[PDB]
């Protein structure tokens, strides 16, 4: 009398016949698949594994210099440009083409470390608050108990706050993400941009040599 | 036993007779009086059986072909047995059950063809119980010669069969193939990750059943909330996580002994530019990267001019190819193979 | 239908399937089945089980009472385009162990990532005591996949014992009951449409006058229209194992249940240690030693018993005395002589 097989899906379906279909009388709704870092390759590992490993300190050490937080000292590496009175045919020529791109890249580079700062400064605040909610709660469970302290309780509506109303500011979604190639063209170095930081870089030049 | 079958012996004899032919005696004042036809044969009567004047019945050991030339209504019944018992999909102990020396992946064929993979739904055979080719089309002493031949066959091959090898240790999955210790690039997921700490402060966490709301306010209890308000960090300690490996996923930063050949490569000038210039690698893409620190060796290299090095290259008698073109046109907007 | 099936078509129970997305009954739910696999494994760090019960790759299927209480759960991670998926918990609360959710909660898994996706094998590294769980649920302990297609991308777990299973394609793993059921009737009753038990025949005709002499079976009608030989009538008595089959799979399942036995469940690697296999000229692990078993090469007890005691005699020269090895598997010995002397066949084998 009754279904002794599987009936496959359709897209777009109503709720109560996918249901019927699944018979678990429930599912999550979105996949969190995006999250994913990215599927497996897809390849064959089972070639012998290499027999000398290098340190996990050794590797840590390596990439440590790649996240290192943004300060005031590496904001004038860029915002410098070099000598520019004693080089100055064909070399000088080149020489005079290229320092004006890099000072491009770098004013780019400059006009993004600013918000990257803020959003560091506003994050080294969050999270001690998000530290010590935490820890206040870790005594409930240590002694066992009884109703919620009241530093429990104002932490958490300070915490609420501080997120609900700054937090709108940072709410652009590339403060925390970096462009990647197989997107297509995300490159930061758009000619529509680029030129109009070159003719401005060429001004401030013009300006310095009648300055000079 | 953990078999939950029933086992038959013999009244007289005490010999089993489940699993062959055997005779009953039909008699009311005998019950459940079963012998074997040896017993019938020689007739050894006991208890109230009279050979005599009491009619009997012979129970058949069912042997000829019904669904498979090569199988027979025991050999089925005893595979649906076995599946009721030993679970549908135990390949193992099923044809061990079922007997005649059929392996594993015999039994497993055998199945998928004549039940699951067939011209054929949960009702079996063609059309019904009044297709009775197959019984007629061969003789019963035909197919039970061949079963006694085959079995006989795959009996002496067994005794002459080769010992079977030691199992040799099992195959570790052991993800750590990447040349990075504690790297399991099969599942893009490191063993230490950014704080792996984090999870100590929810190992501990329990709710209690069946709450969530309050039965009066309709608002979380205070408990409740602050419970919930301790993942909701855990969380966002995740998503700092995934963002890590997302950037350390790109560049190619897991290519130790490539990078460090081509920083030893390297002088010294470009060397300390290079690392001044590493930080903004979260910011741009692997092209853009590159583009940038191709330009600043470049504009070094154009400086000190104004293997053989690049200043001992640019002041070569004859010019590399790629210094013989304005970088950016006339109208301002630079090429697009700039580095 | 169990009592599961019943309790489930009331509404007494319910089961939901869920991941770390964020919201408040996910949360719980997850929770439960954390402290319940925390509680069923003490042996691994919270740390370890927290961190894979609250990732989001995974998923997890839960059976839920109606006033939000959760009973137990699986867990498992899919490997999309390699067509397997591993399971890496497994736990049912002791107390509720006796209504017998486990196959229920199987079926459901399976059925739900038969329908959901594409998948066909389950990897899974069993405990020590849910083998016959595992076993009855359609796994086996021999593997069929190659060694590219699951090598890397599996964890490996210390002390468990790899198994593998292929799901049958388009079946309803939920009414295996009423499918099997009727498959059965239709062949009985295509069975009972020939079998001729149902005449019952009158007294040989040799008998008829009252003297009992010997009887040809092949000579009667109805057995020579059966086909019984004398050689199928010989042959049906002779069971495919040796005899003793049952009783030393009992004493196997028991020596491999014992925690006594860990260092023995798998033959040292040639890799790792090179003069073991110089300095031992037979080397005997439990697996080699089931192995022969099966080929029936074992003629009679003593070859077992030498075989264990060659183990012992290995383990103690490759490992010394002072190191735990040789006295565990001294402790080991001990051990299967007891077990040997609860059975009074084997008992009369020990020397003095």
């Amino acid at each position: 009398p009754t279904v002794y097989e599987i009936r496959p899906v359709l897209p777009g379906m109503s709720e109560e016949e996918i249901k019927e279909i699944y018979s678990v009388a429930s599912y999550p709704k979105s996949d969190l698949a995006h999250l994913t870092c990215g599927e497996p390759p897809d390849r064959d590992f089972s070639n012998s594994k290499p027999t000398n490993q290098i340190n996990f300190s050794t590797f840590s050490s390596y990439i440590e210099p790649y996240f290192r937080p943004f300060t005031e000292e590496d904001l004038a590496f860029l915002r410098e440009r070099g000598d520019r009175v004693t080089p100055f045919r064909v070399l000088q020529a080149r020489l005079r083409e290229q320092i004006l791109l890099n000072g491009a890249r770098k004013a780019r580079l400059t006009e993004l470390v600013k918000e990257r700062m803020a959003y560091q400064e506003y994050q080294t605040i969050l999270e001690d608050l998000d530290a010590q909610v935490n820890a206040a709660y870790l005594k409930r469970t240590r002694t066992m108990g009884p109703g919620i302290g009241d530093l429990a309780r104002t932490l958490m509506d300070r915490r609420r706050r501080w997120i609900e109303q700054i937090g709108a500011v940072f709410d652009d979604e590339g403060i925390t993400k970096c462009p990647r190639v197989e997107d297509g063209d995300t490159s930061i170095f758009g000619r529509e941009i680029m030129a109009e930081l070159i003719k401005r870089e060429k001004e401030a030049w013009d300006e310095e040599v009648e300055e000079e | 036993s953990g078999e939950g079958g029933v086992k038959y012996i013999c009244d007289v004899c005490s010999v089993d007779i489940t699993s062959t032919v055997r005779i009953r005696c039909a008699d009311p004042a005998c019950h459940d009086y079963d012998l074997c036809v040896p017993c019938f044969a020689n007739g050894s009567s006991s208890n109230a059986h009279k050979p005599a004047t009491h009619s009997f019945r012979v129970i058949e050991q069912n042997s000829f072909p019904i669904f498979d030339p090569d199988w027979g209504a025991d050999e089925e019944l005893l595979l649906l047995e076995g599946a009721e018992i030993y679970g549908l999909g135990s390949w193992a102990d099923i044809a061990d059950h079922i007997g005649g020396y059929r392996t594993k992946d015999e039994v497993r064929d055998h199945y998928l063809k004549v039940y699951i993979e067939s011209p054929n739904f949960p009702l079996p055979e063609r059309c019904s119980p009044y297709d009775l080719e197959l019984p007629n089309s061969i003789s019963r002493e035909e197919f039970q010669a061949r079963k006694k031949r085959r079995i006989e066959e795959r009996r002496e091959a067994a005794k002459n069969a080769p010992p079977p090898q030691p199992k040799t240790k099992p195959t570790a999955s052991i993800p750590a193939c990447h040349e990075i210790q504690g790297y399991m690039p099969g599942r893009l997921e490191f063993e230490t990750e950014y704080c792996n700490e984090a999870e100590e402060a929810v190992q501990l966490m329990s709710f209690d059943p069946g709450d969530g709301i309050n039965p009066r306010t309709g608002e979380l209890e205070p408990e409740m909330e602050l419970k919930l308000t301790v993942m909701e960090i855990y969380n966002n300690r995740l998503t700092q996580r995934v963002e890590r490996k997302k950037v350390i996923f790109e560049h190619n930063l897991l290519e130790y002994r490539e990078n460090t050949k081509a920083e030893k490569k390297r002088s010294r000038e470009e060397r300390e530019l290079l690392n001044k210039a590493k930080p903004f690698a979260r910011m741009m893409n692997r092209h853009d990267f590159e583009q940038f620190c191709q330009g600043l060796i470049d504009e070094l290299n154009l400086r000190q001019a104004i293997p053989p090095s690049g200043a001992a290259l640019l002041v070569a008698p004859e010019l590399p190819a790629r210094y013989k073109e304005p970088i950016i046109d006339a109208n301002g907007f630079p090429r697009p193979d700039a580095n | 239908e169990k009592p599961a099936v019943i309790e489930e078509r009331n509404g007494e129970i319910e089961f939901r399937v869920v991941n770390n997305d964020g919201e408040r009954e996910s949360l719980i739910i997850l929770t439960g089945l954390k402290c319940i696999f925390q509680k069923q494994l003490p042996k691994m760090p919270k740390d370890y089980i927290a961190r894979l019960v609250y990732d989001r790759t995974h998923l997890s299927i839960a059976i839920v009472k109606k006033p939000l209480e959760v009973v137990g759960g699986i867990t498992y991670r899919p490997f999309k385009n390699r067509k397997f998926a591993e399971i890496v918990f497994c736990a049912i609360s002791s107390d509720q162990q006796v209504k017998g959710y486990g196959a229920h909660l199987m079926s459901h898994l399976k059925d739900y990532v038969k329908a959901t996706t594409n998948i066909e094998h389950f990897l899974t590294y069993a405990d020590n005591y849910a083998i016959g769980y595992f076993k009855k649920q359609g796994f086996t302990k021999e593997i069929t996949l190659d060694k590219s297609v699951w090598m890397g991308y599996i964890k490996d777990y210390e002390g468990g014992t790899i198994m593998q299973c292929t799901m049958i394609p388009r079946i309803r793993y939920l009414e295996q009951g009423r499918m099997l059921l009727k498959q059965k009737e239709c062949v009985q009753a295509k069975i009972r449409a020939f079998s001729k038990s149902h005449i019952v025949h009158p007294p040989p005709k040799q008998w008829r006058n009252g003297n009992v002499t010997p009887i040809d079976p092949l000579s009667i009608d109805a057995i020579r229209e059966s086909g019984w030989s004398p050689d199928m009538d010989e042959l049906a008595r002779q069971p495919r194992h040796g005899p003793n089959y049952n009783q030393l799979l009992h004493l196997l399942n028991d020596m491999q249940n014992h925690a006594s036995s860990w260092p023995f469940l798998v033959p040292v690697n040639k890799d790792e240690v090179v003069d073991y296999y110089d300095i031992i000229k037979e080397p005997m692990d439990l697996s080699t030693m089931e192995s022969k078993l099966e080929a029936d090469q074992y003629q009679t007890p003593e070859d077992f018993i030498r075989d264990a005691k060659l183990i012992f005699d290995n383990c103690r020269k490759y490992n010394n005395e002072n190191t735990p090895y040789a006295k565990s598997a001294n402790k080991l010995e001990k051990f299967m002589w007891q077990q040997i002397r609860q059975i009074p066949e084997w008992s009369h084998l020990e020397p003095s």
